[PDB]
């Protein structure tokens, strides 16, 4: 979690918030991935969100779900994933690299030796996204075993125990979610959350990254001016390469003016 | 924090994304309300009995058992109106969308029969019904995808994923998990997160009660086994739970074995898959090595839930109750021996139950033994399946 904890601290140094991309492993395959992912970084990215390519990715809206799809399509199994985490810790010492998982990967080998694998590839955050807080205890310990930030959903709708919670058991960040509903940039969020992030703060929570529906540098902007440590963007980038399958250089070419543009908008 | 233990033992709890906590802990709390409130009770008795036609027959097999030490009964929920066992708890259901202010509704179903059973509640009580089917079962239920929409459902097919259950499973929930200020998800089975397999269990306890109450009227004792076959556990849980505390009645659940358990082209994940956490819970699952979720095969379309109520799978490893499945060419058999018996024509999904019913007959045939069969559907959706298979076989 500690590189989060860096990021952070250096980001509030420079007056800035954290722009977070999130991609599919493997989608389209696994080179093109890897590429994508280091273009992302060239670009501005401050930190990754990383998709595990899963059957039932139900927490997801269609274009996040294509993604899977075109991961499976091209092959890609959790092992090979594994492989691509540590190639990507090796070319880059610093950018926290966070997780999106469901529940059937993390158990299907053993909760702890799941925590342990990712460990050893250099992961920095787990978000299992079908396991709510009620449901964390056995994630978050195997997570802090293996010094892995649980990272925890605040929803638009936290009561004060479950902010407290989150306060308390997360570490990493604290994912701010910006509305009901799966992810997809084809909604945007509707309710203002600088109260919840004003409450996170009071109980020494992780940093706050606003997450779902965030697709343009106005969105950025406003999660930095809410108090917010950053934003999160998924579908927004994964359309990117959904548009572009036909044509690498161009999809490139577009993450890279896309996440230029979005990191921009992150300086107070 | 719940008001209910979310878990069976191991199994079960409430593994949904953070945001739908609050839409299930609003259910859990409408439930314990309804079940202490006569009205709601006095309502849904009025909806089992006037609109669904319950109590069901309890009827005697007397033909099939001929010249064995078995008698046999079958639970006659095949004369519920909807042709299943699927209707009795979405009318529980239905009144608890009511009950919560919900004005529309959300169902995922596979065969088709739970998508008819949520369609028929909807129209009944003035809810607006959708229906997620996936897309390979709705291009292979073209008649029940019309009785939905006859039904004013709008039926939505859903084409990410494996196009089957599975992926409707999940479409439903995402669809909830944005709409559930309005609307309820009607789950149609004993399964997924608390807590629908506590829910689903006691809406579809009649079944058990009834039999309890019709079998000690014909033959002045409990019965030595009720036998129902698992899909998903609802009609299982349905007859075993007013039995649970009776520990001399057996209770046996049936899960399609397919072509085969050595094949791995079955759907009996409690004996022969490997536990995961999907669809809201923690159950035995079909799942590939990588973790991935497998569909479940049989030629019985309603045996398709990939994994299993959390309930059954606890009351497995207590040793409660017993888990046994049954082929494709057993189930069939058992099809064509109630036709030409009984005359009556059972669902593909019961005839696994009964298949297994008449090999503990057979297999003993002098054991002294009362059993029954839960007979969960009708079979009349089946014989174009049944026709298709004879005449390939050069039966017909
Ligand atoms: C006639 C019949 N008998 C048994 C079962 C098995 O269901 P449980 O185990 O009793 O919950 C089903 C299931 N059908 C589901 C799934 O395809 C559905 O309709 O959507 C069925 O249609
Ligand atoms: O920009 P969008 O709308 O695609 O949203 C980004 C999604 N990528 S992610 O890994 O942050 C992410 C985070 C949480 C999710 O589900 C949960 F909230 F239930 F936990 C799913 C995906
Ligand atoms: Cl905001
Ligand atoms: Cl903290
Ligand atoms: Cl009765
Ligand atoms: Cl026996
Ligand atoms: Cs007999
Ligand atoms: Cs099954």
């Amino acid at each position: 979690m500690e590189r989060y904890e860096n990021l952070f601290a250096q980001l509030n140094d420079r007056r800035e918030g954290a722009f977070v991309p999130f991609v599919t492993l493997g989608d389209p395959g696994i080179e093109q991935s890897l590429k994508i992912i280091d273009t992302l970084i060239d670009a501005g990215a401050d930190a990754l969100e990383l998709g595990v390519p899963f059957s039932d990715p139900l927490a997801d809206g269609p274009t996040i779900q294509n993604a899977n799809l075109r991961a499976f399509a091209a092959g890609v199994t959790p092992a090979q994933c594994f492989e691509m985490l540590a190639l990507i810790r090796e070319k880059h010492p610093t950018i926290p690299i966070g997780l999106l998982m469901y529940a059937n990967l993390v158990f299907n080998n053993g909760i702890d030796a799941f925590y342990a694998r990712c460990e050893q590839v250099g992961v920095d955050s787990v978000l299992v996204a079908d396991v709510p807080v009620e449901e964390s205890a056995p994630f978050r310990q195997a997570a802090l075993r293996h010094n892995i930030a649980p990272i925890f959903i605040c929803p638009p709708n936290a009561d004060d125990d479950l902010l407290r919670q989150v306060a308390s058991y997360g570490r990493g960040y604290t994912y701010l979610l910006s509305r009901s509903g799966v992810t997809g940039a084809e909604n945007r969020g509707a309710l203002p959350l600088h109260h919840l992030i004003e409450k996170l703060k009071e109980y020494h929570a992780a940093p706050a990254l606003q997450g779902f529906g965030i697709s343009s540098p106005e969105q950025v902007s406003a999660a930095v001016r809410a108090g917010a440590a950053g934003a999160i963007s998924g579908s927004a980038i994964v359309k990117i390469i959904e548009k572009n399958l036909a044509s690498p250089k161009q999809m490139l070419a577009e993450l890279r003016s896309f996440v230029s543009a979005m990191k921009a908008a992150s300086r107070a | 924090t719940t008001l209910l233990n979310p878990y069976f033992g191991e199994f079960g709890g409430m593994y949904v994304p953070q945001i739908l906590m609050p839409a299930l802990n609003q259910l859990e709390e409408a439930f314990v309300s309804a079940q202490k409130d006569p009205e709601f009770q006095a309502q849904f008795a009025d909806l089992l009995k006037n609109y669904a036609g319950r109590p069901t027959a309890l009827t005697k097999c007397q033909n099939i058992t001929a010249g064995t030490r078995t008698t046999l009964y079958l639970k006659r929920e095949d004369l519920l109106h909807g042709g299943a066992h699927k209707t009795n708890q979405v009318l529980g259901q239905a009144l608890l969308a009511k009950r919560m202010g919900k004005s529309e509704i959300i169902a995922e179903t596979g065969a088709g029969q739970h998508g008819v059973a949520s369609a028929l509640a909807s129209a009944l009580l003035g809810l607006k019904c959708r229906i997620y089917m996936g897309a390979k079962d709705v291009e292979r239920q073209s008649p029940n995808v019309f009785r939905m929409r006859l039904m004013g459902a709008e039926v939505i097919p859903v084409h990410s994923g494996s196009a089957t259950l599975k992926d409707a499973c999940n479409e439903a929930l995402r669809d909830w998990s944005g709409s559930y200020e309005t609307a309820h998800y009607m789950l149609g089975t004993a399964a997924g997160p608390h807590p629908y397999p506590t829910i689903v269990r006691e809406f579809q306890r009649m079944i058990g009660e009834e039999t309890k109450a019709q079998i000690l009227d014909k033959e002045g004792r409990l019965p030595d086994a009720v036998i129902a076959c698992v899909g998903g556990g609802s009609n299982a849980i349905g007859m075993f739970a007013d039995f649970i505390n009776d520990t001399s009645v057996g209770l046996i659940g049936v899960e399609p074995g397919g072509h085969g358990i050595e094949t791995g082209e079955h759907g009996a994940p409690l004996k022969h898959g490997r536990v995961g956490i999907y669809f809201g819970m923690k159950a035995p699952m079909m799942q590939t090595a990588d973790g991935q979720i497998e569909e479940s095969y049989s030629i019985s379309a309603g045996l398709d839930f990939p994994s299993v109520g959390p309930q059954h799978a606890y009351l497995n490893s207590i040793g409660r109750a017993d888990y046994v499945s049954i082929t494709d060419d057993e189930a069939l058999e058992a099809f064509k021996t109630l036709c030409r018996h009984e005359g009556i024509i059972p669902a593909l999904e019961s005839s696994h139950a009964l298949a297994h019913a008449l090999k503990m007959m057979r297999e003993q045939p002098e054991k002294e033994q009362l059993l029954v069969v839960n007979l969960a559907g009708r079979g009349d959706k089946d014989i174009f399946t049944v026709h298709d298979i004879l005449k390939a076989r050069g039966e017909i």
